[PDB]
């Protein structure tokens, strides 16, 4: 029940939603290759 | 030809276009240019934007789900050369599930230095048969233009003078098909004669001069270059830089002294993505390469006696 | 792709 490529962004797109994402290994490997949680998953949202 | 305005640095514009006015006075992007993940935009927030003073992005073009966007044409109605002194991957262009994206519309880019082209996953994408690629990237073969509406017999491109029983576009033939070349229903492909080789030639089909890239004001002459294929200096293309000047960037000259403010710039706050930039074999460069060390009065890298500190 | 999401996709 891992997220990869398509779904790996839509998954992004709504845990994010208005805030957006962040900027300045990564995601492919904590949660396409291995499964990860929502907490590691929102920390790719921007504050 | 002198650039009406700034060298920006290279940016990454994302979620909101707010930030995208940052580029509003640059003619040379010095790095690459990302712009992505815009979810919430739609077609009203393009419809009165554009940035035409851009002619030339030194490393790579990206652009990666933006919403609303239908073509390029209005936003960089002037890019003529992307370098690709650094890539995406082995790309110096990548378009990338642009959802709404119905065109390139890039009708000024005339080379792409270094690099590839990937144009995948745009489910509106048509004007894609109707660019020659060879007219702009030598390798070609690394191309990865897949899984577009382009894919199927549903785009039906249509270039200028057609529906007039015309051919206004120049055709040229890839691999056995001849074939009309444009990249909108009003933007013919600018195809130059044989003859300029890479250099571009003017809007006579007239060719620029040997140190021009892509176009040019007026042919045979380096003054009048829209890009360099070399080195720039001060409204001038030239094979190499002269002394008393420096390599910058694999694209400009630059003096003794320009080094030197970037390198006295770079002192407190080492954030935000600077360098204390070094003189090392006729270049400007970022840092020191491996068993040098900066001997401090002249910022020229000598090499270290021993180790390096 | 994957690729493409990781140097795009950043936590901190
Ligand atoms: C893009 O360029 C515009 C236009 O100005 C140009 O760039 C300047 C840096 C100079 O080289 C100019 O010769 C050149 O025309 C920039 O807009 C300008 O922004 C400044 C603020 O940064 C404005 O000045 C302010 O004026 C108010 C009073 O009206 C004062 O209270 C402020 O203290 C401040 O002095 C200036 O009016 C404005 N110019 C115009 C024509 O709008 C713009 O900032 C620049 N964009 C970026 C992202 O750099
Ligand atoms: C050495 O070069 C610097 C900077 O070069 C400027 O930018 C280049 C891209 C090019 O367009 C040059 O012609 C520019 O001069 C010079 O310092 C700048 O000088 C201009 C006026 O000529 C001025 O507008 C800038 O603000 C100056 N910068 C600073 C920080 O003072 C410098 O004078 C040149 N020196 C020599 C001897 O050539
Ligand atoms: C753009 O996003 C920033 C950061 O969240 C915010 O400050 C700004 O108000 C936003 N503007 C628009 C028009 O959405
Ligand atoms: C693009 O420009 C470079 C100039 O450095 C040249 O080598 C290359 O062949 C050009 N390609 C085309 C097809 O214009
Ligand atoms: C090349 O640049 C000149 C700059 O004046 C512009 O007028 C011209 O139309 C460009 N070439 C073509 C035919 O696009
Ligand atoms: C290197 O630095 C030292 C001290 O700043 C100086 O004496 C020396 O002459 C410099 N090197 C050259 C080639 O001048």
């Amino acid at each position: 029940e891992t997220l990869c490529g398509a779904e790996l962004v839509d998954a992004l797109q709504f845990v994010c939603g208005d805030r957006g994402f962040y900027f300045n290994t990564g995601i492919v490997d904590e949660c396409c290759f291995r499964s990860c949680d929502l907490r590691r998953l929102e920390m790719y949202c921007a504050p | 030809h002198l650039y009406p305005g700034e060298v920006c640095p290279g940016m990454d514009i994302r979620n909101n276009l707010t930030r995208l006015h940052e580029l509003e006075n640059c003619s040379v992007i010095e790095g690459h240019l990302q712009i992505l993940l815009m979810f919430k935009t739609r077609p009203e927030d393009f419809r009165d934007l554009s940035f035409p003073k851009l002619i030339m992005i030194t490393d790579y073009l990206l652009l990666f789900r933006v919403y609303g966007l239908e073509s390029l044409k209005d936003l960089f109605p002037n890019l003529t050369v992307i370098r690709g002194s650094r890539l995406f991957f082995n790309y110096a262009l990548v378009i990338f599930e642009m959802v709404h994206l119905k065109e390139l519309g890039l009708y000024n880019l005339m080379n792409i230095t270094r690099g590839s082209v990937r144009i995948e996953k745009n489910n509106e994408l048509c004007y894609l048969a109707t660019i020659d690629w060879s007219r702009i990237l030598d390798s070609v073969e690394d191309n990865h233009i897949v899984l577009n509406k382009d894919d199927n017999e549903e785009c039906g491109d249509i270039c200028p003078g057609t529906a007039k029983g015309k051919t206004n576009c120049p055709a040229t033939v890839i691999n056995g098909q001849f074939v009309e070349r444009c990249w909108t229903h009003s933007h013919c492909q600018k195809v130059c004669p044989t003859i300029c080789k890479s250099h571009g030639c003017t809007a006579e089909g007239l060719c620029c001069h040997s140190e021009c890239l892509g176009n040019c004001s007026q042919p045979d002459d380096p003054t009048k270059c829209v890009a360099c294929r070399n080195f720039y200096l001060d409204g001038r293309c030239v094979e190499t830089c002269p002394p008393p000047y420096y390599h910058f960037q694999d694209w400009r000259c630059v003096n003794f002294s320009f080094c030197q403010d970037l390198h006295h710039k770079c002192k407190n706050s080492r954030r935000q993505g600077c360098h204390q930039y070094v003189i090392h074999n006729n270049k400007c460069i970022p840092e020191c390469p491996s068993g040098y060390t900066m001997n401090s009065s002249n910022l020229l890298c000598t090499p270290c006696l021993g180790p390096c500190p | 792709e994957n690729f493409l999401h990781n140097s795009i996709f950043v936590p901190r």
